[PDB]
């Protein structure tokens, strides 16, 4: 799966919580992103 | 979309200065002075060969002439091959994997 459609330059997705968030209009991460009422973070197997 | 690499820039061969001068270890005014017996201490290459190395000298000369002809032929074929090839050399052009 290494040669993805985006070319070998890109390997891991560049998205984050800020993108596609209705409650935050900015394009960069900010505390308002955590202020969103539809976001939650979990720890799985203590290593993820 | 697909990843299409940017085209390579076109190179120009005539880059940098070129010089063709004459090198003399001593100024020409020195050459006017007549030679003395001390200036002949360093023997000439003509007198440096002895009678025991004449056949060897001739064999080396013939071999060197043959090698010069062979190297001239190789230079001709190499320059012909180089002019046959194009700038984007397929055998060594790195491209992204499909």
């Amino acid at each position: 799966h290494y040669p993805l459609s985006g070319g070998p330059a890109i390997l891991h997705s560049l998205v984050s919580e800020n993108h596609d968030n209705a409650h935050v209009e900015g394009s960069e991460l900010s505390f308002e992103v955590f202020r969103s009422p539809n976001l939650q973070l979990f720890v799985f197997n203590d290593s993820t | 979309k697909l990843f299409v690499p940017e085209p390579r820039p076109v190179p120009k061969n005539d880059v940098g200065f070129k010089y063709s001068v004459k090198h003399r270890p001593f100024p020409e005014e020195v050459d006017k002075i007549p030679f003395v017996k001390a200036d002949l201490s360093i023997p000439d290459l003509h007198e440096i060969v002895t009678e025991e190395l004449e056949e060897r000298h001739e064999k080396l000369r013939s071999g060197m002439a043959q090698q010069i002809a062979y190297e001239i032929h190789l230079e001709q074929q190499s320059e012909e091959e180089l002019q046959k090839r194009s700038f984007p050399d397929p055998v060594t052009d790195c491209k992204p994997p499909p």
